[PDB]
C-alpha cells in the first residue's frame, strides 16, 4: 500500500493540489497527518479541496495504522 | 534539460513573458518532473490560461500523462478553470480521459462542483455512464458532494 501524498491526492481527486505539496518538500501521508484546515490553507490549496484533504487526514488517523 | 527545468518554473509560477522568452530560446515544451507534470500540466491546475495558451502554440501534448493516468484537462476541470477547459478541448483533449481511479473530466468537475464546465464537457461528448473504479457516474459523486446544480443537470441523463 502506497503512502504517497501523490496516490493518497490520486485517490481523493485532488490530483490538481499535488504541487503545493511537492514546493514544500512534502511527499508522504506521514509528514501531513497531524495537519489542520489552517495549515493545508496556508498551502493555498483551493479553498473547494481543503475540507476532502482534511477528511482523508482524519481517515488515515481513525485507522490507528 | 536545463531550458526544460526553467520552463516548468516558470509554468508553475505563472511568468507568461519568461515562458515566452525560455520557448523561443529552444527549452523543451514537454519537459517532465520527477511526477511527470509538464509544462501543461503545471499551467492547467494552477490556472495559467496565457500558459497553456503559448504552451499549445509551441507544441505542447494536450494529451501528456503524468505517472498517475492525469492528462491536463481532468486537472483543469477539478479547479474550475472553465477558459483553460475549453482551450484543451479545441486543441484536441480527451474529454472521457481516465485517471489510474477511472475518473473522467466529468466525474472531477461533478465532484468539485462546477456546473459551466460539467455543461461545456456534455457538449464536448463527455460519457454520463462513465463509472470510476469504485463504480460510481459524475451523476453519483455530485450527490454524494452536494453540487446540487449538477445533479439536476445529470439526473437522468
Amino acid at each position: 500500500t502506497d503512502c504517497s501524498i501523490v496516490s493518497f491526492l490520486a485517490r481523493l481527486g485532488c490530483s490538481s493540489c499535488l504541487d503545493y505539496f511537492t514546493t514544500q518538500g512534502l511527499t508522504t501521508i506521514y509528514q501531513i497527518e497531524h495537519y489542520s484546515m489552517d495549515d493545508l490553507a496556508s498551502l493555498k490549496i483551493p479553498e473547494q479541496f481543503r475540507h476532502a484533504i482534511w477528511k482523508g487526514i482524519l481517515d488515515h488517523r481513525q485507522l490507528h495504522e | 534539460s536545463d531550458l526544460g527545468k526553467k520552463l516548468l518554473e516558470a509554468a508553475r509560477a505563472g511568468q507568461d513573458d519568461e515562458v515566452r522568452i525560455l520557448m523561443a530560446n529552444g527549452a523543451d515544451v514537454n519537459a517532465q518532473d520527477q511526477y511527470g507534470w509538464t509544462p501543461l500540466h503545471l499551467a492547467a491546475a494552477r490556472g495559467h490560461l496565457e500558459i497553456v495558451e503559448v504552451l499549445l502554440k509551441t507544441g505542447a501534448d494536450v494529451n501528456a500523462v503524468d505517472k498517475h493516468g492525469n492528462t491536463p484537462l481532468p486537472l483543469a476541470a477539478s479547479v474550475g478553470h472553465l477558459e483553460i477547459v475549453e482551450v484543451l478541448l479545441k486543441a484536441g483533449a480527451d474529454v472521457n480521459a481516465q485517471d489510474q481511479f477511472g475518473r473522467t473530466p466529468l466525474h472531477l468537475a461533478a465532484m468539485w462542483g462546477h456546473l459551466e464546465i460539467v455543461e461545456v464537457l456534455l457538449k464536448h461528448g463527455a460519457d454520463v455512464n462513465a463509472q470510476d473504479k469504485f463504480g460510481k457516474t459524475a451523476f453519483d459523486i455530485s450527490i454524494d458532494n452536494g453540487n446540487e446544480d449538477i445533479v439536476e443537470v445529470l439526473q437522468k441523463a
